């Protein structure tokens, strides 16, 4: 019902990420640039994940699909069934 | 009898379970008998090393249970372990405190 | 009137968030995104709550990783503000793009 | 009568209690130690798997592992992992 | 004993070169490179398929486990096509009996 | 009589040698009869798709015989092939001519 | 006499070496280095001519790819010269050093 | 000996020129010599491990291919 959710990654949330980043000062143009890179990254992982879901004739995406996806993408996550 | 092989290797890690994972994982046709030993040995040793450093992480922090963050602080602060876990995200692990000098105020 | 000088809170804000580990994106928003993005690949999907969380951990870790690479590029150009050009440069040298 | 999902968590406890007998570990943190072992399992079982394939061998021996472990593990972590590895095979063959 | 027998792909690279550019040839190093290239993408697809099957507790790499390996390893258009040519080849072979 | 499966699939790529490399590769216990087909298919296709562009690259340099640089030129200029071969070094293939604008004079 | 202005020989030296593929390190020097570095890990080793050239074909590919990244960093600093603090930034973002 | 200096200034400059580098600080030359050595050391290490494990006293192209593939620097046109 809200077809453009990329926005829900709110400026403050991105600021905080950037803080953990160790960033002191943030150009305004960033947020959108970030939102975009986020979108790509999620898009890429979730594609591979759903591939894995679909390959197992499941209608439900599992935590393991997301790990198999993150491992392929070279982006390996510990603590969900690794 | 009923002696376990871990028991003969003097390992907590299951020399049993490992030998079976090797065969059923499609790594090779035949698995040596020394192999699921030498492996468990190394998987145990590395398990120790991480829990050794992380267990000290949890002292410093005045905590009794190890949380991920102790693992993060353990791994990232050791040069070798960090090379090894180079491409490894550690859920709920966060980042080592670091602030670049040029960003600090001069006073 | 009492106010802190530009980039003083910022620095505190760093120390705060580098000491902690909690996900910094409000969870519902993030979840909604993920499903919006899942539509693009298969209609009427469903997600294990742990899957959704396994992503957010991944994304948040990536972004925080980028901004560190990003922030060293800003600093490389004797700056302190991070700018799209910096991310662009970082992704470039990483291999995320041409 | 639920699936029956194994893990390594009981061995992590066992080794936690050897090295820090007074300390413990959260679900999340075990979850991580679990991923860690499977990760460096697969990593070694692979490089060994290759080594064999590359030398037209059908059998992964301890020799393969020792090479895998030299290849995958850094300077000092490698020297020790080989040693505890060597040590454990030696202890096992003598034992019985 | 004349020597041992190093197989290759080089005869299938030619056969395809001539189908695609009958007037064009290919240096030794370049055949070299195209060999490395078949070997590399071989493993890659076999691997992702090996794991695919593992993950879903299958003993058997079917065509499906190739197709899905390929959908995963190849970019958009190169995968659409690889899936097509490979689906084509299977349907044919099957209706040859 | 006898007929090479490759024939029965319409492929130049040796469906048989694939089926064998699969079993002796340790990718699984069991290999469907379709698998080595579909694979040889997909290896052939990408082999062609490179050679197509690399053959073109040779004609552009007035050459009958494809050298490595043709392959390099072919791959690096095809966005997709370039992606797929992202971490791959092509021997004796040098680099696409690129010179960043701000370095050019006047 | 006549002489070309600082840079215009370089730009050419670029065009030349981009359009070509000959290996740009002297073959024998490199090979001695390889055996120097190999004695470390085991003495009285032997190499197939090809195996040396396989290494030399990589080292050169790598260094070339690095300088590319290096140069984009130097340029990021509104410079034209490459300097060590450009390599090091590339290699950090690449993930070769800490 | 110390064959690292055998990677003369003009050869590094040559590589940089393929890299598309217009101007080259004098420091670079020794730095490059450092990064090169790391790279050779790392590859050669794993290469010679692959040799030793086959028990050969001769390093093959396939040793070096296998290494480069491990090291994430896959090479075409020497086998494998
Ligand atoms: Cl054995
Ligand atoms: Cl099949």
């Amino acid at each position: 019902v809200l077809r453009d959710n990329i926005q829900g990654i709110t400026k403050p949330a991105i600021r905080r990420l950037a803080r953990r980043g160790g960033v002191k000062r943030i150009s305004g143009l960033i947020y959108e640039e970030t939102r975009g890179v986020l979108k790509v990254f999620l898009e890429n992982v979730i594609r591979d994940a759903v591939t894995y879901t679909e390959h197992a004739k499941r209608k439900t995406v599992t935590a393991m699909d997301v790990v198999y996806a993150l491992k392929r993408q070279g982006r390996t996550l510990y603590g969900f069934g690794g | 009898k009923a002696k376990t092989r871990s028991s003969r290797a003097g390992l907590q890690f299951p020399v049993g379970r490992v030998h079976r994972l090797l065969r059923k994982g499609n790594y090779s046709e035949r698995v040596g008998a020394g192999a699921p030993v030498y492996l468990a040995a190394v998987l145990e040793y590395l398990t120790a090393e991480i829990l050794e450093l992380a267990g000290n992480a949890a002292r410093d922090n005045k905590k009794t249970r190890i949380i991920p963050r102790h693992l993060q602080l353990a791994i990232r602060n050791d040069e070798e372990l960090n090379k090894l876990l180079g491409r490894v995200t550690i859920a709920q692990g966060g980042v080592l405190p670091n602030i670049q000098a040029v960003l600090l105020p001069k006073k | 009137p009492h106010r802190y000088r530009p980039g003083t809170v910022a620095l505190r804000e760093i120390r705060r968030y580098q000491k902690s580990t909690e996900l910094l994106i409000r969870k519902l928003p993030f979840q909604r995104l993920v499903r919006e993005i899942a539509q693009d690949f298969k209609t009427d999907l469903r997600f294990q709550s742990s899957a959704v969380m396994a992503l957010q951990e991944a994304c948040e870790a990536y972004l925080v990783g980028l901004f560190e690479d990003t922030n060293l590029c800003a600093i490389h150009a004797k700056r302190v503000t991070i700018m799209p050009k910096d991310i662009q440069l970082a992704r470039r040298i990483r291999g995320e793009r041409a | 009568k639920r699936s029956r999902k194994e893990s390594y968590s009981i061995y992590v406890y066992k080794v936690l209690k050897q090295v820090h007998p007074d300390t413990g570990i959260s679900s999340k943190a075990m979850g991580i130690m679990n991923s860690f072992v499977n990760d460096i399992f697969e990593r070694i079982a692979g490089e060994a798997s290759r080594l064999a394939h590359y030398n037209k061998r059908s059998t992964i021996t301890s020799r393969e592992i020792q090479t895998a472990v030299r290849l995958l593990l850094p300077g000092e972590l490698a020297k020790h992992a080989v040693s505890e590895g060597t040590k454990a095979v030696t202890k096992y063959t003598s034992a019985k």
